[PDB]
RNA sequence: GGCCAGCAUCAGUUUUGGUGGCAGGAUAAAUCCAUAGGAAUGUAGCUUGCCUCGGUAAGUAUUAUAGCCUGUG
RNA sequence: AGAACUGGCGAUGCGGGAUGAACCGAACGUAGAGUUAAGGUGCCGGAAUACACGCUCAUCAGACACCACAAAAGGUGUUAGUUCAUCUAGACAGGAAUGAACUA
RNA sequence: UUUGCUCCACACAAUAUAGAUGGAUACGAAUAAGGCGUCCUUGUGGCGUCGCUGAACCAUAGCAGGCUAGCAACGGUGCACUUGGCGGAAAGGCCUUGGGUGCUUGCUGGCGAAUUGCAAUGUCAUUUUGCGUGGGGAUAAAUCAUUUGUAUACGACUUAGA
């Protein structure tokens, strides 16, 4: 019913600094730095102290308003990602055949293959993105875990492997095969 | 149009058996005297059993805004026909005269409802006189205090075909 | 100086016209830095010319000339009416005329 | 090292507000807003420039930087006070906006006499400056 | 009404029109993409068509059941002198 | 007023853009556009290019060289809009269509001109802010335009001399502007402030 | 005195401005002035609690170091 | 296909509905000037890219009587409204409003 | 095929105008943001200032703009040369060095204008081509006919011949 004003809060932690001009967003932490574009919603930041970061819509409909709040969780989890970083584990779930993964380097691209899932004589490549690490867990078998100070390339590089294991002309509720995010959660 | 709101009073024909019948009253709101008077045989044939070619108007006059220069809360009650049935409706309507108020309730009536000047009836223009009576959140947003706000994105009329530079829309 | 010129520049756009019949008799024209009907009172009744070159030589000139006069405005923006003696040829529309400031009330 | 956001400067539709009128019979007119009634309509009050206390569409004005201390729904004497006291119209004729208005109506009520002084001086003075230039 | 049996279209619509070409020469409308970083060189070269004859060879396709044995093939001889260079053009990137 | 306005396409709604060169062509006023590629029109770009689908499917049936022409250009997308707002089959329509040139970047003879804008068809004056537009340049690769890439290259070649030209013409003008404040104080001075110059 | 025009003073028709004097209404309603009363989106003052020595937060307090609303004249 | 009353076409041009015997406006000697009807005023196209309050985003939006088509039934898309219940004595989710059933 | 062809300067005619009548006056990017100035530790930095339209800026006085004298400055501007650099998207333009010469209304003077008769575009632009002047520059091909068959209904195509 545009509403007047409609407010949200970020907090910024101590060792985190930010920067924000004509919609352009860097936030600087101990892990790093991560930049983002906003340019398309028509928001308005405003400092009020070194500590808190206020983003409002000012004369906003619903559709405009519900926009607001994801500004504020984006710029959180930036901030989070360059102070505790991102985590996610998988797990290989398999019935008969063995399912085995490694780390490979075709012309410096550090991609990571999957070998045997359900028999398959095919090799399944899966790119590893900026940023992202890829480690295998000790004393926890067929486990694959991802780091990196982006949620977002952490959670999509994360997904490119589930769906790259996908299984076709099945009766998927039997066949339950294939590698699936198990847990998620911050590298400190 | 731009309405003005009217007092107008009649009587049924006076006769021999009930010499000086009994003043009714009734406050319109109209653009001319003719519109008004029209409207007042209108809802009065809905009450009484009286028409025009048996009755008469007794008078007529013109009702102005005793504070027209004050900023007023109304609640306004109506009652309109849509494609199929008929409706009661309370809303609430911030102005400084009735008149003004009233033509904010027309045009909101036809833009989202599509409710012509034939559909709908006045009921009765009330001004909340208290804060916390208001319980319309469109009209309360107004009542906070120390009350601002920008006004982002200026589009500035141009007088030529052609400009030389790049505008802005800073304000 | 550089500048010689005493009239107002202006542009002959079309005859007076409904959606599919037009009328020769009376002329349209817009005035250059004139968008107002109020403003265009100013030049009602003021010559209007409309010089043109030939190749033929007649009265010991190649250089001939038609003249007219503005009756009224036209529009909200500033068009005016104009009647020429004969009218106007079709092939002027977008060419240039000549306003002058006689006969003057200033 | 500190956070950096760039503030903006928007001017606020608020109560004590300058506003400039330019459409209307009061064109050209300083006003004061007295009290909101939606967000496009206010109620304005110049009692200095002559401007009746009306309210008035926000499309009809424009937004001033100068902003003065007045009570929420003040009536026209009280306006009046307020107005003179914080001196409005000094603080809006120093403005560089104020002397552009003011040499636009300058330059249409010259004679054609005066345009050719005009000529003249700029000339004179134009020699002036391109000498300092070599 | 519809046609009583299906059949394919006969020719091909992308070889038209079926007219003489422009030249006895036909025209190069394409190179091979170039990398810089390797020596000058040629991509084409002109020859004339002299005719055909048969050669043998061995098949050297596993899995085949024509695999390590003769097979008789067709081929055509186009007679190529060297050419002779006689100039350069150069040639600039335009909207156009 | 110019005898040439030259027109930044930059920024501009394709529809009321065309609306305002077609009548300014009729008065006998020559057009320059520029820019072509930099042109916006309102809506998405999956609207806009299914739109372009379904004209490019309209065409004679026995002779698909007789039907309407499908051009990709973003400069020939621009005249095919102008084009349906003038009388193009008479000879006053093509008299009017030869006072105006369009193209895409902007070539040598006028990159060392004025160029203007039009605040009727202005996308940052006219569309309400979070409406979706699309540009001309991509939608016109998606279509089958060859030289985005070109033309990319070569403005990016003129932004580079253009900015050394502005960075001279600054420093002159503050030269300029010192003379013209030093120059005040003086009784000269003084006579063109009562005058107003 | 044949052809084509310019200006002035008038007549008929019409179009577009500037300006003066009157009449009506709740003998406009308001604004403004006087006066009685009242309230909060509560001004001054006072109190309470954390507080980078005074800026907040909520209690009292109806004109005071701001004002507003209603009736009547 | 067949009747009743009236107005029309046929026997009729003219302005409007792109286009049309019947619809809308208006009926016709030859000309000039002024004003309008129905219909219109982004460009084609004569005339405000006028003013004002709202509504609508559609990967098959919509756009004007006669007229050149769309329904039953649905949507936590969005807007306004009706009734009932909880909530200042702290509800809903895991410190301010919330839940349910309906209307267009 | 009777001294033709081409370039440059002007000479006289003819031809035509989709329409000169002070000047098309060059950053880029953003628009819920920017321009300019200024300072520093050169940044998504501090401070100041501007907008609310080109209603600007530049130009602009003299027989469509004459003939002369002087004063202050060593500037501004036109034309023809000259120096160096840059520009290939359709560059055919922009910038710069040096001297010559004309004008200068930056300031002060002295002469001329009439009669176009009370207005009549009152003729001051650039398009193309032709004929005569003289100052340089350059001395070929195609087609038919004949011939070939990688071609072919006829044209066309492809070859050969001092
Ligand atoms: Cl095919
Ligand atoms: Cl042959
Ligand atoms: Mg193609
Ligand atoms: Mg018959
Ligand atoms: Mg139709
Ligand atoms: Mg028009």
């Amino acid at each position: 019913m545009k509403y007047i004003q409609t407010e949200q809060q970020i907090e910024v932690p101590e060792g985190v600094t930010v920067s924000i001009k004509s919609r352009i967003v860097k936030v600087v932490g101990p892990r790093g730095t991560l930049t983002k574009n906003l340019k398309h919603i028509d928001v308005t930041f405003t400092k009020v102290n070194n500590q808190l970061i206020k983003v409002a819509v000012h004369n906003g409909g619903r559709k405009h308003v519900a926009a607001l709040r994801t500004v504020k969780s984006l710029v959180d989890n930036m901030i989070t990602g360059v102070t505790k970083g991102y985590k996610y584990k998988m797990r290989y779930v398999y019935a008969h055949f063995p399912i085995n993964v490694n780390i490979v380097e075709k012309d410096g691209a550090k991609f990571i293959e999957v070998r045997n899932f359900l028999g398959d004589k095919k090799i399944r490549n899966v790119p590893v993105r900026d940023g992202v690490t890829i480690e295998f867990s000790t004393n926890v078998k067929d486990e694959i875990v991802l780091s990196g100070n982006s949620v977002e390339d952490v959670s999509q590089n994360a997904a490119d492997l589930q769906q790259i294991c996908r299984v076709r002309n099945k009766d998927i509720r039997k066949f339950l095969d294939g590698i699936y995010v198990s847990h998620k959660g911050f590298i400190t | 149009a731009h309405f003005k709101e009217y007092q107008v009073i009649g009587r049924r024909l006076p006769t021999e058996s009930v010499p000086e019948p009994k003043l009714f009253r009734m406050r319109i709101f109209a653009s001319n005297e003719v519109i008004a008077k029209s409207r007042y045989w209108y809802f009065l044939q809905k009450l009484h059993k009286v028409k025009k070619a048996s009755g008469e108007i007794v008078s007529i006059n013109q009702i102005n805004e005793a504070h027209p220069t004050k900023v007023k809360n109304f609640g306004v009650w109506v009652r309109y026909d849509s494609r199929s049935g008929t409706h009661n409706m309370y809303k609430e309507i911030r102005d400084v005269s009735r008149v003004a108020a009233v033509e904010t309730l027309y045009q909101d009536m036809a833009a989202r409802h599509r409710a012509r000047f034939r559909s709908i009836h006045i009921l009765k223009v009330a001004e909340i006189e208290k804060t916390a009576d208001v319980k319309r959140q469109y009209v309360k947003q107004f009542l906070t205090k120390d009350l601002k706000f920008p006004l982002p994105h200026r589009v500035q009329k141009s007088t030529k075909t052609f400009s030389y530079k790049r505008p802005s829309t800073f304000y | 100086a550089e500048s010689h010129r005493l009239y107002v520049k202006g542009k002959h756009l079309s005859y007076q016209r409904s959606k599919r019949v037009n009328n020769p008799n009376v002329s349209l024209i817009k005035i250059e830095g004139v968008a107002t009907p109020q403003d265009a009172q100013f030049y009602l009744g003021k010559r209007i010319a409309y010089v043109y070159r030939a190749s033929k030589e007649v009265r010991g000139s190649k250089i001939r000339v038609m003249w007219g006069k503005v009756t009224r405005t036209h529009g909200n923006s500033g068009v005016v009416r104009a009647t020429f003696r004969n009218n106007l040829p079709a092939k002027t529309f977008g060419a240039s005329v000549r306003i002058f400031l006689y006969p003057s009330n200033i | 090292t500190d956070s950096i956001v760039k503030a903006s400067n928007w001017r606020l539709v608020e109560v004590g507000r300058v506003v400039l009128i330019k459409k209307g019979q009061s064109a050209g007119k300083l006003a004061a807003i007295v009290e909101i009634i939606d967000q496009k309509k206010v109620l304005i009050d110049g009692p200095k420039a002559g401007v009746p206390r009306q309210a008035i569409n926000l499309g009809q004005v424009v937004l001033t930087p100068l902003t003065f201390a007045l009570p929420r729904g003040a009536r026209t004497a009280t306006v009046s006070k307020k107005w003179a006291a914080a001196a409005v119209c000094e603080k809006w004729a120093a403005s560089s906006w104020a002397k552009k208005i003011a040499q636009r109506e300058r330059r249409a009520a010259l004679t054609d006499f005066e345009r050719f002084q005009v000529m003249v001086l700029r000339k004179q003075k134009r020699y002036t400056v391109k000498k300092a230039l070599a | 009404s519809h046609r009583k049996y299906e059949a394919p279209r006969h020719g091909h619509l992308g070889f038209l029109p079926r007219k003489r070409a422009a030249s006895i020469r036909a025209r190069v409308k394409a190179f091979p993409k170039d990398d810089r970083s390797k020596p000058v060189a040629l991509t084409s070269f002109l020859g004339y068509k002299a005719g055909m004859t048969t050669i043998v060879r061995d098949l050297d396709r596993p899995g085949s059941k024509f695999h390590k044995r003769e097979v008789v093939e067709a081929v055509t001889v186009v007679d190529t002198p060297p050419v002779v260079v006689v100039g350069v053009v150069g040639y600039v990137e335009t909207p156009r | 007023v110019e005898p040439v306005v030259v027109i930044d396409g930059k920024g501009h709604l394709v529809g009321r853009l065309a609306s305002v060169v077609a009548k300014q062509l009729l008065n006998g006023q020559k057009i320059v556009v520029v820019r072509a590629e930099e042109l916006n029109i309102s809506g998405e770009f999956f609207r806009n290019k299914l739109k372009y689908h379904d004209f490019l499917r309209k065409a004679t049936a026995f002779n698909k060289t007789r039907g309407p022409f499908h051009f990709r250009a973003p400069s020939r997308i621009f005249y095919k809009a102008l084009r349906g707002m003038v009388s193009h089959k008479t000879a006053r329509g093509k008299a009017a269509l030869e006072r105006l040139k369009v193209f895409e970047g902007i070539p040598p003879p006028y990159d060392k001109k004025k160029r203007v804008v039009v605040p009727q068809a202005l996308r940052v004056l006219r569309l309400k802010p979070g409406r979706k537009y699309t540009t001309l340049g991509k939608l016109s690769t998606s279509v089958g335009w060859k030289y985005e890439d070109v033309v990319a290259k070569l403005e990016a070649k003129r932004k580079v001399s253009s900015a050394e030209y502005y960075a001279k013409k600054r420093a002159f003008t503050k030269k300029v502007a010192s003379a013209n404040a030093t120059a005040a104080e003086s009784d000269v001075a003084k006579q063109l402030a009562a005058l107003g110059y």
